[PDB]
RNA sequence: CGAAGGUGUGCUGUGAGGCAUGCUGGAGGUAUCAGAAGUGCGAAUGCUGACAUAAGUAACGAUAAAGCGGGUGAAAAGCCCGCUCGCCGGAAGACCAAGGGUUCCUGUCCAACGUUAAUCGGGGCAGGGUGAGUCGACCCCUAAGGCGAGGCCGAAAGGCGU
RNA sequence: UAAGGUGAUAUGAACCGUUAUAACCGGCGAUUUCCGAAUGGGGAAACCCAGUGUGUUUCGACACACUAUCAUUAACUGAAUCCAUAGGUUAAUGAGGCGAACCGGGGGAACUGAAACAUCUAAGUACCCCGAGGAAAAGAAAUCAACCGAGAUUCCCCCAGUAGCGGCGAGCGAACGGGGAGCAGCCCAGAGCCUGAAUCAGUGUGUGUGUUAGUGGAAGCGUCUGGAAAGGCGCGCGAUACAGGGUGACAGCCCCGUACACAAAAAUGCACAUGCUGUGAGCUCGAUGAGUAGGGCGGGACACGUGGUAUCCUGUCUGAAUAUGGGGGGACCAUCCUCCAAGGCUAAAUACUCCUGACUGACCGAUAGUGAACCAGUACCGUGAGGGAAAGGCGAAAAGAAC
C-alpha cells in the first residue's frame, strides 16, 4: 500500500501554498524502490519494497538485524 | 402509456433483497438502521 | 427402514369431506392429513403399520392456509399436507 | 411420577416411551373424529413422554 | 396469606347489605370474594337450547370487595381482624380481639 | 345539604374585570400575602380537526340495444329460467408466460363496498377445492455478466483478478 | 409459598388440587426446529445439493457425528534444483459477528462571518474509516523557575478576555503564578553475592459481609345525610408505623403496606485468614537507548497567520557528540542556573448511560408529553434508501336491557 516494509514510512497529508497562501490538500509519498538485498548467511536474495532512508538503515544495521525486526513484528517478505 | 413500475420478482430480489444488501459494508449499514429504527419487515425479501 | 416413534407423528388426522367419501367408496382410497415434513415412503409406511392394511401408492399435495380477519386484524391459517391414500384391491378400514 | 420411574432401567422406560406415543397417536384420531370428550387426557400423555425423555436423557448422561 | 378464605363465615362491613351475614362460596384473584346471599343481583337472562335452557330472569351473587367483609367471631358475636402466628410448626390465623386461633 | 366545568339572569367597578343566584354537572376547588411563568390571538396564501357555500347544481366512464312472459322475493329495468332482438368473431373467442395470490366451487347474508336498486357480486361470513417416474421447477451444462482461495494494487474503507 | 389453579382478548369445555410432587415465586439443571457471523458446497435469507466416518436394516433404507476461511505453533511431507526453499496435508489453539454514549488514532467539508471576497473565519467542527476499555488517554522531568525555589499525570476555580496573534480587519487567545480534588511510584538495556526471602499473580480452603425467593408486623366504635360513608356530629385507641396505594364520596385503627425486627437448601459478588502453584526481594561494582539530537528544502502543530521567531512532528536530502559529554531557559552570543531524549510499565481524582433497582419534581396531562398512554415504527406511501399517521374515559358493580 505505498509503505516502507523496514522504516514504516507511510503516505502523509499537508498544503500546497500559493503565493496569495491559498491551501489546497496534497500528499506527500515516500520514495519507495523494490530492491534484490543479498543475504549472505542464508544464500539467497530477498525483494523488499523499501525507501532510500529504509535503504541506509540497511546498509548501517545490515540487512540480518532488519530481517530480524521484520520477523518480530510479523510482517512477511 | 406504460408506467414506470414493471414489476419482476427475481430482479427485485438481485437488488433489494437480503443477500445482496449483506454482500456490502454499506448494504449491512442498511439493515443495521433499520433493525435500529425496529422495521418490522428488513428487505423486500418475501 | 423407518423407526416407529417417526411413524407415529407423521399421520396426523382423517380428512372428512364429500371429495374423501367418494374416494373411500369408489377409488378405494383413504384421505389423511399429514405431517408436514412426511415424504410419500414415510406415509406408505406408517399407514401399513398403524391400521394393518395394504397400501398400492400414496398421492400427496400441499394446501396453503387462507388469511383471514379477525376485527380488523389480519390472520393467516397454517399450510398443510393432504395425503390420498390408496389402498391394495380388498381391505377397508 | 417422577420418583415411580426414576429408578427402572434404561430398556425399562425405553419401552415406556413407545406404547406412551402409542397412546398419543391414538388420542389424536379419536379426538380428530369428535370421539373424545376428555380433551384432558391428551394434555397429560404429552407431559408423560416430556418426563421419560428428560429420564432418560440423565441416566444416558 | 389469606386472611379470609372459602368457607369462612363473614359479615359484611360496607354497602347495600352492611351488618348481615353469610358464607364465604369462593375468592377471585382480584381481591373479591362470593359470599352465599349478600350481593344479590337480577340479571336479565336470554334463551338458549344447550345451555340454560330457557329465557327468564335470575338472581345471583356479584362478587364483593373482600376488604368490605370481616371475618366473624361468634363469641363476642362481632366483626373481627386476623392474625398470624405459629401454633407448633403450622402458621395459624388467630381473632386479636380475643386471641384464640380459628 | 352538590366542587371544577357548561348555560342563563340579576347586581357592581373608569377599564382589563368582580360578586350573587336558577338550570345542567356529579368530585373536586383554593381566601389572603408572597413566589415562578409554555400568561391573554382575528389576521402570518399560519398548523390540526370539524362544519358551511356553490347545490340537490355538474356528473353516473365509449352511441354494441334492447323487448316481453314466468320464478323468487318486503320490494325486480338490472338476479334466475324461457322466447325473441342486437354486438364481437386474426376477437370483445380459446390456451399460456410474467405479475397477482384464494379472486376458484357450494351454502349463507345485504350494514359498508358496487358511481342507481339489488333477492345479485371479484363484497361480509362459514365450509370445500389444487393428487404426476413421463408437464414445469429442482437437477447436469454453459452465455453476457457476477462473486473469487492464494495473488497484484490502494491513507483506512476498498479496487482488480488466477 | 399455599387453598386455590390450567398466561391475554375470552367465555366455555374438559380436568387438577385443598397439609403438601395443584398452581405461583427464586437457585441449579435439561430440552432448544429453521435463517442469520453462518462455518460442508451453493443460494433469489428462513431453501437447493453433498462428501467422509461410526452404528443399524425388514436390504427398500435409517440415525448420529464431522468436514468454512485466516493467524500462530507442531509434526509429517515436498518443485524448478545438489543440498535446500517455496509449496502440500493433518492436528492444536485463537479470531470472525452484534452493540447507546464515552475514549485513542487515519482522513476531512461547505453553507456561514468578514455587512462583497481570495489571506483569515466556520473548524480539526459535521461526516466517513480503523481500534479499544470499563473507562480510555496521559504519567515519574533532556519540566518549570529566577539566582529564591518548585518537584509525575489527570480534573475543578482563578490569573484574564490580560500578554500576544491578526487582510493588526472580522475575529482568535495563552502562559507564569496561586487556591483545591486525588496522590505512588517502579522496571528493563547485566554480571557476581544469591534464593524460593519483596509480593504482583493463579487455584482450593474456611470466615465474615452483600446478592438472587421470602416471614412477622400496632390500634374504632356508635349515630346523622346518602345508592354507597372513608364525610358531619360524639366518644375511644395506636404511633421508631400519619411514606404511599386500594376500597360504592375525603380512612393512622377495613384491606395491601409502611417503621422495626427476622430468614436461604442452591448459585454467585467483595473483603480478611490462607495452603499451594508460577513468581523474584536485598547488597556490591558496572552500564546506561545512532541513521538518533542537529541541519537544508516542503508542509503541519504550538493562542503565536514566517514574522526579529525559540519549541514540537516529519515527506525529502543529510548527520554529531557520547558525561572532560549532551538538552533547555522564546532570534543570537557569553555567563549562570537547571535537567539527562533517542527503552518500557503504573492505581485515584476525570468522561459517559443501551440497561437494572430505588426514590424525586413550583415538568406534560391526549392538537400536550416520546413518532407511539390504544396490538406503532403499525396502517399507509415509495423500485429503493427512506418517509410515516389517526386513534384514551359506560357504570361502584355488567346488574350490558328476560319478556
Ligand atoms: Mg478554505
Ligand atoms: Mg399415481
Ligand atoms: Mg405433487
Ligand atoms: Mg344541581
Ligand atoms: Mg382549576
Ligand atoms: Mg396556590
Ligand atoms: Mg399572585
Ligand atoms: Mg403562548
Ligand atoms: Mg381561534
Ligand atoms: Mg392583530
Ligand atoms: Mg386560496
Ligand atoms: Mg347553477
Ligand atoms: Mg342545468
Ligand atoms: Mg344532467
Ligand atoms: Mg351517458
Ligand atoms: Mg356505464
Ligand atoms: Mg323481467
Ligand atoms: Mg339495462
Ligand atoms: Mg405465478
Ligand atoms: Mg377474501
Ligand atoms: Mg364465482
Ligand atoms: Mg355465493
Ligand atoms: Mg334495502
Ligand atoms: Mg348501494
Ligand atoms: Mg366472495
Ligand atoms: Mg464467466
Ligand atoms: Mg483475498
Ligand atoms: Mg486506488
Ligand atoms: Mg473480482
Ligand atoms: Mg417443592
Ligand atoms: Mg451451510
Ligand atoms: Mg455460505
Ligand atoms: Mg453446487
Ligand atoms: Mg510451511
Ligand atoms: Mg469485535
Ligand atoms: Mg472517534
Ligand atoms: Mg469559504
Ligand atoms: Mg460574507
Ligand atoms: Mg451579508
Ligand atoms: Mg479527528
Ligand atoms: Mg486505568
Ligand atoms: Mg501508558
Ligand atoms: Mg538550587
Ligand atoms: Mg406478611
Ligand atoms: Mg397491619
Ligand atoms: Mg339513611
Ligand atoms: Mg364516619
Ligand atoms: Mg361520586
Ligand atoms: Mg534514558
Ligand atoms: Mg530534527
Ligand atoms: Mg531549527
Ligand atoms: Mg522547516
Ligand atoms: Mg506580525
Ligand atoms: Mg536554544
Ligand atoms: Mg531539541
Ligand atoms: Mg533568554
Ligand atoms: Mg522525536
Ligand atoms: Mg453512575
Ligand atoms: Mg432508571
Ligand atoms: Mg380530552
Ligand atoms: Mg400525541
Ligand atoms: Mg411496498
Amino acid at each position: 500500500s505505498r509503505v516502507c516494509q523496514v522504516t514504516g514510512k507511510r503516505p502523509v497529508t499537508g498544503n500546497n501554498r500559493s503565493h496569495a497562501l491559498n491551501a489546497t490538500k496534497r500528499r506527500f509519498l515516500p520514495n519507495l524502490h523494490s530492491h534484490r538485498f543479498w543475504v549472505e548467511s542464508e544464500k539467497r536474495f530477498v525483494t523488499l519494497r523499501v525507501s532510500a532512508k529504509g535503504m541506509r538503515v540497511i546498509d548501517k544495521k545490515g540487512i540480518d538485524t532488519v530481517l530480524a525486526e521484520l520477523r518480530a513484528r510479523g510482517e512477511k517478505y | 402509456m406504460k408506467r414506470t413500475f414493471q414489476p419482476s420478482v427475481l430482479k427485485r430480489n438481485r437488488s433489494h433483497g437480503f443477500r445482496a444488501r449483506m454482500a456490502t459494508k454499506n448494504g449491512r449499514q442498511v439493515l443495521a438502521r433499520r433493525r435500529a429504527k425496529g422495521r418490522a419487515r428488513l428487505t423486500v425479501s418475501k | 427402514m423407518i423407526r416407529e416413534e417417526r411413524l407415529l407423528k407423521v399421520l396426523r388426522a382423517p380428512h372428512v369431506s364429500e371429495k374423501a367419501s367418494t374416494a373411500m367408496e369408489k377409488s378405494n382410497t383413504i384421505v389423511l392429513k399429514v405431517a408436514k415434513d412426511a415424504t410419500k415412503a414415510e406415509i406408505k409406511a406408517a399407514v401399513q403399520k398403524l391400521f394393518e392394511v395394504e397400501v398400492e401408492v400414496v398421492n400427496t399435495l400441499v394446501v396453503k392456509g387462507k388469511v383471514k380477519r379477525h376485527g380488523q386484524r389480519i390472520g393467516r391459517r397454517s399450510d398443510w399436507k393432504k395425503a390420498y391414500v390408496t389402498l391394495k384391491e380388498g381391505q377397508n378400514l | 411420577k417422577a420418583k415411580e420411574l426414576r429408578e427402572k432401567s434404561v430398556e425399562e422406560l425405553n419401552t415406556e416411551l413407545l406404547n406412551l406415543l402409542r397412546e398419543q397417536f391414538n388420542l389424536r384420531m379419536q379426538a380428530a373424529s369428535g370421539q373424545l370428550q376428555q380433551s384432558h387426557l391428551l394434555k397429560q400423555v404429552r407431559r408423560d413422554v416430556a418426563r421419560v425423555k428428560t429420564l432418560l436423557n440423565e441416566k444416558a448422561g | 396469606a389469606a386472611k379470609i378464605r372459602r368457607d369462612d363465615e363473614v359479615i359484611v362491613l360496607t354497602g347495600k347489605d352492611k351488618g348481615k351475614r353469610g358464607k364465604v362460596k369462593n375468592v377471585l384473584s382480584s381481591g373479591k370474594v362470593i359470599v352465599e346471599g349478600i350481593n344479590l343481583v337480577k340479571k336479565h337472562q336470554k334463551p338458549v337450547p344447550a345451555l340454560n335452557q330457557p329465557g327468564g330472569i335470575v338472581e345471583k351473587e356479584a362478587a364483593i370487595q373482600v376488604s368490605n367483609v370481616a371475618i366473624f367471631n361468634a363469641a363476642t358475636g362481632k366483626a373481627d381482624r386476623v392474625g398470624f402466628r405459629f401454633e407448633d410448626g403450622k402458621k395459624v390465623r388467630f381473632f386479636k380481639s380475643n386471641s384464640e386461633t380459628i
